[PDB]
């Protein structure tokens, strides 16, 4: 459930189909993105884990497993950074706050995008009777 | 698998049947190519653009020109073209604090209309997601728990009044809403 | 060296010994060896056949001691019978008999395969389980499913039996199911419905779904979210009442009512009290029954379960009469426990006695001696769920400057449903004649609950005000919670 | 550093050990 | 100060259970009484059953406890200079601890080994070293365990206790027979009670023989050993609790418990001690001059029983029959066992640190008061307390002792109170913590 | 005679158990000590036999 693979399958595409160049830069700022994201994430839960912890309901080696996770983000976060290197020269420096900015925009836009299926739910879940125009019609 | 297209660069699954991640992964994806493909500069800057944002508030001055002619029907569709406008044909690295203000400015006139319209559902989403999104003031909680007494949920809209009462206590708006709701809801339990 | 017994004239006497500082005390401690219930009968007067069976389905050692003792006795009694010479009472095969190889490799067996296995089964099985009560994998499942949530979906009953269906101490009963069967069962019971052939195997996951539901509703408090509690709550009480959750279900939940009738006819009321504002005909005509036996049991449920009500809530530090900043305080409710059918009393009939809390060290050392005496509460009317169960409340904090909640879930047991009994009929709704000035109305006759919950943090070291808010729900019944909000006046 | 299965472990093997050397010298001695 | 590699176990990183932590203790307790049983190989009635001599524990916790006790001087003496502020003097403190403890052991197991009756003639010789080294480690490692969190409380106390209900059981179910012209008889009290009521058939006779028992445990020092360990287990409630309430923190009341027994048994011993060397010495004077103007004052030894001097004052009373004998012995006998009890208690906790001043001086610390006085009383008020209590503590443990010696138990009083001090301490422990 | 008048005080002001919290001490501290008791006396017990065959 991540969007890693689907960069080297879009790589292993590349080398044999002839695809743009652009498709390429779009699905590495999409990883990076996804890594800041975790790393965010991460960083704002291992507190209330820790304490979960504490109180001896969580098990022991769930711990050891989210303490592996820290690093493994911040190991694919560096290969992200090394191939955005590698693939485009001097382009560190921005690469970074671009995916600052993206990993944001996203979010807002699939928060944004959800109302249309979360407006149904409530529908059923209240048994409105509602007609064209959106006004009740009891 | 995944199938390239030639002509327009969209990369499409072509396989039976997708899980939701890898279907939102790709939309990003082409979300992010289509961008680029326009962007000509290579090393393009946070700096949001110009001649979108003139064409938004164009759309969105049109839109709010038809209040004064009182049309109430022409300017939603107006301001909810614009706000379609402002969340599709903008890149997706341009700078948060300049893309969110915008869109919360153009939401909560389209709530306004849309309220006073007689649209409550629609609203009642809006507001969710504005107040979800990181904007609590007691313009919000109002008509939030107006939209929930017109479409009949009481505990909802109480506990929106006493949430929307916890922040400015000295609110003359919220006590009514308070009132009625209590009423409703001893006439609704009795 | 030590001469054990060759003529078997000791080691009698020490085996009777033996046997006897074991048996006397066994017999002599075999020899030496507040709360109504009313629907304790009315539940298994409903509960189906099905469910009776599976839940009917899923002194010799002092005689033989005796005995051995008589023998042994009657064997000592039938026998025949200057420097020290010490002496042994175990027998003398035991050491230099054809058995003597025997003992020892016995004591090398016990030693070094029986005590270390065993040792390490237990450690193992002691080792994999959470002090909540649900197993390792189980909760990790669940800390995996809150962790990777997306605050904009909609959380709702079937994501909740979604998330149970992973369970793994279900995977332990039938290894040969799948997660979606599990699914399917819980499905099909919430919607009163058959499964053909495996009915024993949904009562059992629905009967263990409590443990994993409590594990559920103590992690998703633990992560600081409400949505979730509340949606874990409201899954609890449609899997005890078998219904699932629709804007009328306190009308729904009663024993025998046919939808089909009520849902087309009536479009107005939806609680309980809304019902017994009609008169006592009128309902049977309304829920479709018509038949006076079966209506009175439908009028005796409805009327005897519990609704709550404030009286008096605020913040108490023990031994101080303010808030001050980095005190340690607590929450005080004086609730009412009173029934869907009587009328308000107002607050200010109370004689101010029963609202006020004692001051003596003895009292205020540990406030909570005083509430851990009242009685437990009476079994619940759930015909559908398989076991029996006690009724429950709980009470849960959050803030409202952000609307997260701050500690975990607090769950009452003891409290006092003396409002509920039938010497108090009189106290009627549909009278409407004043029933205060009554010739049986006493205000000292009934009783005013309490509940405190521990705050677990201090108070804020600035002065000002800071609000909350308190949420106290059931987990049997879909009655009237509470949902109040209140402030500290932290003020030096 | 050491767990206490580890422990448990390592006192049966000695005891079990000093066992075994007691009954294999007497049964040497017993049987030569 | 510097690096090791020694084993070590490592404390819990959550707080374990009482189930785990009592299935460990009992584990633990089990290893080390298999332990202490096993004969060593090289080596050439039992003469091993009392004592633990010719066995894999022949040096026990006698290492450890040398230990404990030099570093505990050590500190107290002031030359350490130990400062809790940090967090490393005290990993180094508890890391000479062992460095020192696995020294000892070296230097013992070689001197019993080149000293000892088990053989001057190589490979033996390494082998008899090896076996005392594991199981000296053994014990040591099973001892931090039991420490670090995994028991309910330390090693040395446990094993103590255990020893001590062992003996006394032993006293009284001991299957041995002994043979000395009259005929064969139990060595224990209510297997021989039996016995004697069964196969002897004349009850009259049998009961009277049984109970009396002049010459081996009866039954009337169980009913007395029974009728003392309920009345210790009724003086270790009582407690004083004094009112304190909390200024930094508002809203923290709780009390202060001042127990009746409030030293560690520490100064009976002390007193024992001198006591005993006090009549060696005398004994040992006395053989070496016969007669003095002054000696035969201090003591005089004959029919071995001093008679006639003061270290026949100060010897213990055996059974009632001598305290009926003189009254005057045994009224100097209890007013000199009360009082010096009493003045080693005070100097105790005046010595040790829990006198009152520091105790007001914690409180001051800690910030909390008494709840219906000042703050500049404290000190006042808990010298007006403690002294009393331990004094008092001190003269009611005396008593004991000398009750229990006079009576004629299976177990002396101060074995008996320190044993039902250990296993009072784990029940007040899972109490107050909460556990099954 | 202060030493005796002091102690009886401050045992007047002592806080005795009662019956039903003396019956739960007796009860637990005689559990523990018959079990230390009995296993002592059985690991005592059983190793004259075995050392008898082994040795």
């Amino acid at each position: 459930n991540d969007a890693h693979d689907l960069y080297f399958q879009i790589k292993e595409m590349s080398e044999n189909e002839k695809i743009h160049e652009k498709v390429l830069k779009a699905a590495l700022l999409n990883r990076g993105a996804e890594s800041v994201r975790r790393s965010l994430k991460l960083k704002e839960l291992a507190p209330q884990i820790n304490l979960l912890y504490k109180n001896g309901s969580i098990g022991e080696d769930y711990w050891k497993r989210f303490e592996t996770e820290v690093k493994l983000i911040e190991l694919e976060f560096k290969d992200t950074l090394q191939e955005a290197e590698r693939l485009q020269p001097g382009w560190v420096q921005l690469f970074v706050m671009v995916c600052k900015e993206i990993c944001f925009n996203q979010a807002l836009s699939r928060r944004y995008q959800s109302i249309l299926k979360r407006k149904e739910v409530c529908i059923k879940e209240w048994e409105l009777k509602i007609n064209n125009d959106g006004r009740l019609v009891n | 698998t995944l199938e390239y297209n030639a002509n327009s660069k969209l990369i499409t699954a072509s396989d039976a049947v997708v899980a939701l991640s890898t279907e939102t992964n790709i939309d990003q994806i082409n979300v992010l190519t289509t961008s680029l493909i326009g962007e000509t500069n290579p090393n393009f800057t946070p700096q949001p653009n110009e001649a979108l944002s003139k064409m938004i508030k164009g759309l969105f001055e049109s839109g709010m020109k038809n209040l004064q002619q009182k049309k109430l029907n022409e300017a939603l569709k107006n301001v909810s073209l614009a706000i379609e406008m402002a969340q599709r044909k903008r890149a997706p690295w341009e700078a948060f604090a300049i893309q969110l203000p915008e869109l919360h400015f153009m939401l909560r006139s389209k709530i306004d209309l849309c309220l006073i319209l007689g649209k409550h559902l629609e609203a009642l989403q809006d507001l969710d997601f504005l107040l979800g999104t990181g904007l609590i003031q007691p313009d919000v909680f109002v008509r939030k728990a107006d939209c929930l007494l017109k479409l009949r949920q009481w505990e909802e809209a109480r506990a929106t009044c006493e949430r929307g009462l916890a922040l400015a206590p000295e609110d003359m708006k919220l006590r009514a809403l308070l009132i009625e709701t209590a009423r409703n809801l001893a006439e609704y339990n009795g | 060296n030590y001469e054990y017994d060759e003529a078997s004239e000791t080691w009698p006497s020490f085996i009777l010994t033996g046997l006897l500082m074991v048996v006397g005390p066994m017999t002599l401690l075999q020899i030496y060896q507040f709360n109504e219930e009313v629907f304790k009968n009315l539940n298994e007067e409903y509960t189906s056949d099905e469910i009776k069976q599976f839940r009917r389905k899923f002194n010799i050692i002092i005689i033989v001691g005796w005995i051995l003792v008589a023998i042994l006795l009657q064997r000592i009694n039938s026998n025949d019978a200057q420097s020290t010479s010490h002496g042994i009472a175990l027998p003398r095969f035991l050491v230099d008999g054809s058995a003597s190889p025997l003992l020892v490799v016995c004591y090398v067996a016990l030693l070094g395969l029986i005590l270390p296995y065993f040792v390490s089964r237990w450690w193992a099985r002691t080792q994999s389980y959470t002090k909540k009560g649900i197993h390792n994998v189980t909760a990790s499942n669940f800390v995996s499913n809150l962790v990777n949530y997306k605050p904009s979906e909609i959380v709702t009953t079937d994501l909740i039996l979604h998330w149970l269906s992973f369970a793994h101490e279900f995977k332990q009963f039938f290894p040969d199911l799948q997660p979606t069967d599990f699914e399917k069962l819980l499905q099909d019971h919430i919607n009163r419905r058959d499964s053909g052939k495996l009915n024993n195997a949904k009562f059992r996951i629905v009967a263990k779904c409590h443990s994993l539901l409590h594990g559920l509703l103590d992690i998703a408090c633990g992560f600081r979210n409400l949505d979730i509690a509340l949606g874990a709550i409201n899954t609890f009480k449609c899997i005890v009442q078998a219904v699932p959750l629709t804007p009328n279900c306190q009308i729904l939940q009663l024993p025998n009512v046919d939808k089909e009738h009520f849902i087309t006819k009536t479009g107005d009321i939806h609680t309980l009290g809304k019902l017994f504002t009609l008169e006592d005909a009128k309902i049977g005509e309304v829920l479709g029954i018509k038949d006076q036996a079966k209506l009175n049991e439908t009028l005796r449920v409805a009327s005897h379960i519990p609704n709550l009500k404030i009286i008096k809530a605020d913040f108490l530090v023990p031994g101080e009469n303010q808030v001050t900043p980095s005190s340690t305080p607590y929450i005080s409710l004086k609730v009412l426990v009173r029934s869907a059918k009587q009328p308000l009393i107002p607050t200010s009939l109370i004689p101010e006695e029963n609202l006020t809390e004692p001051q003596d060290f003895e009292s205020q050392r540990d406030p909570f001696a005083m509430m851990s005496k009242q009685p437990l509460v009476p079994y619940s009317f759930a015909p559908f769920f398989p076991t029996k169960r006690r009724g429950s409340w709980c009470c849960l904090v959050s803030s409202q400057k952000d609307g997260k909640i701050l500690q975990t879930p607090i769950i009452i047991e003891k409290l006092s449903y003396k409002n509920l009994n039938d010497d108090k009929d009189f106290f009627d709704k549909r009278i409407k004649m004043d029933l205060t000035k009554h010739e049986k109305f006493d205000i000292n006759d009934w009783e005013i609950g309490t509940i405190k919950i521990p705050l677990g943090q201090p108070a804020p070291e600035t002065v000002g005000d800071f609000f909350f808010r308190v949420i106290v729900k059931s987990t049997d019944y879909f009655t009237t919670d509470l949902d109040i909000t209140m402030n500290m006046k932290v003020r030096d | 550093r050491v767990d206490p299965l580890v422990v448990l472990f390592l006192a049966v093997g000695f005891i079990f050990s000093v066992v075994a050397l007691h009954v294999i010298s007497k049964v040497a001695g017993k049987l030569f | 100060p510097f690096e090791s590699f020694l084993p070590e176990v490592i404390a819990p990183e959550r707080k374990v259970p009482y189930n785990q932590k009592l299935i460990w203790t009992g584990v633990s307790l089990l290893i080390f009484l298999i332990l202490g049983q096993i004969p060593l190989y090289g080596i050439v009635l039992r003469a091993m059953l009392a004592s633990n001599r010719g066995t894999l524990l022949e040096l026990g916790v006698s290492p450890i406890i040398t230990s404990s006790m030099i570093f505990q001087f050590l500190q107290g003496t002031q030359l350490l200079q130990i400062r809790p502020e940090s967090k490393q003097d005290r990993e180094l403190f508890q890391i000479a601890q062992k460095v020192c403890a696995i020294i000892l052991i070296l230097g013992q197991a070689l001197v019993v080994v080149m000293t000892g009756n088990y053989g001057a003639p190589l490979p033996i010789c390494l082998l008899l070293i090896f076996q005392l080294m594991f199981a000296s480690l053994i014990v040591m490692l099973l001892d931090e365990l039991l420490s670090k969190g995994y028991g309910l409380g330390s090693g040395i106390s446990l094993f103590t206790a255990t020893n001590i209900a062992e003996q006394i059981f032993w006293r009284a179910f001991a299957p041995t027979t002994v043979n000395s012209g009259r005929g064969k008889e139990f060595e224990g009290a209510v297997i021989a009670f039996f016995h004697l009521l069964a196969v002897r058939k004349d009850k009259k006779r049998a009961l009277v023989e049984a109970f009396y028992r002049t010459n081996l445990p009866n039954m009337f020092q169980v009913l007395m050993t029974v009728a003392i360990f309920l009345f210790v287990l009724y003086l270790q409630g009582f407690r004083y609790e004094l009112p304190i309430r909390s200024t930094k923190v508002r809203g923290q009341i709780g009390i202060y418990p001042i127990k009746l027994f409030y030293t560690s048994n520490t100064p009976i011993m002390l007193q024992s001690a001198l006591t005993s060397n006090i009549f060696l010495i005398s004994q040992i004077l006395f053989q070496k001059y016969p007669t003095n103007p002054l000696i035969r004052l201090i003591g005089v030894w004959g029919i071995q029983m001093a008679l006639s001097g003061l270290a026949y004052y100060i010897q213990p009373l055996m059974s009632l029959s001598e305290a009926l004998l003189d009254p005057i012995k045994t009224i100097v006998y209890i007013t000199f066992v009360l009082g010096s009890c009493a003045v080693f208690s005070k100097t105790w906790i005046e010595i040790s640190g829990t006198s009152p001043r520091d105790i007001a001086k914690q409180f001051k610390d800690q910030g909390m008061v008494i709840n219906g006085k000042r703050e500049t009383s404290i000190y006042r008020e808990l010298k007006k307390i403690i002294p009393t209590a331990a004094a008092f503590g001190g003269a009611t443990i005396g008593a004991l002792s000398v009750g229990s010696d006079l009576l004629g138990t299976l177990g002396s009083g101060a074995s008996i109170l320190m044993a039902t001090t250990t296993i009072y301490g784990y029940y007040e422990a899972a109490a107050k913590e909460g556990g099954f | 005679v202060e030493f005796v008048r002091e102690g009886t005080q401050f045992l007047a002001k002592c806080k005795k158990p009662d019956l039903k919290e003396y019956t739960k001490i007796v009860k637990a501290v005689g559990i523990g000590f018959i079990a230390v008791g009995i296993i002592g006396y059985a690991i005592k017990l059983i190793h004259i036999p075995i050392r008898y065959v082994i040795v």
